[PDB]
């Protein structure tokens, strides 16, 4: 089920009487980003998303640093 | 002694199952009509546009 596309997806589910490709300009979505192919849901398989940490850790250790005795 | 449908008429009904074959005839009815069954995923439930899915 997930292949259907999004636009779409919501008029499959009768919640609009306009099919995404007659929608007028005013309505669609305009984005600054390329729209590649789309893509389903990846699960058992290698694709499947990942999730992880976007923060740094909150505490920088110390640089080892030496200067002798003058 | 005060009750309306003669012996022979209650026992017609007990013995012959009147309720019984009305219960499956009514049954029968419902045979010849359209099943509610939509089919999944060639087919999708309706939504509204208040539908609370994926964040
Ligand atoms: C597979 C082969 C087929 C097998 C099934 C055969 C089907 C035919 C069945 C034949 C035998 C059934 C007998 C039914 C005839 C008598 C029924 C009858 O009259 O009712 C009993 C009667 C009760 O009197 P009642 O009607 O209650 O009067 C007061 C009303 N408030 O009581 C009476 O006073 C009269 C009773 C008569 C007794 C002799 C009979
Ligand atoms: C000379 C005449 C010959 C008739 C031959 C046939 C007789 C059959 C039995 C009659 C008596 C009877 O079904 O009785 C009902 C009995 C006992 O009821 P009770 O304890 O007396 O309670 C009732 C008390 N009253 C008198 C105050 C009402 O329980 C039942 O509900 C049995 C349910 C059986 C369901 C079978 C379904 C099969 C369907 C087949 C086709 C699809």
């Amino acid at each position: 089920m997930s292949e259907v596309e999004p636009g779409w997806h919501y008029w499959l589910a009768y919640g609009t009487d306009v099919p995404p490709n007659q929608l007028k300009p005013e309505e669609k979505s305009v984005r600054a980003y390329p729209v590649k192919k789309h893509v389903p849901n990846l699960t058992y398989t290698d694709g499947a998303y990942v999730p992880y940490n976007t923060a740094r850790p909150k505490c920088a250790t110390w640089d080892p640093k030496v200067t002798e005795r003058p | 002694e005060e009750s309306s449908e003669s012996a022979l008429s209650k026992a017609t009904k007990w013995y012959l199952l009147s309720e019984i074959f009305r219960g499956l005839y009514i049954t029968l009815e419902m045979y010849f009509r359209a099943p509610y069954t939509i089919y999944y995923p060639f087919e999708k439930g309706p939504v509204s546009p208040r539908f609370r899915g994926e964040h």
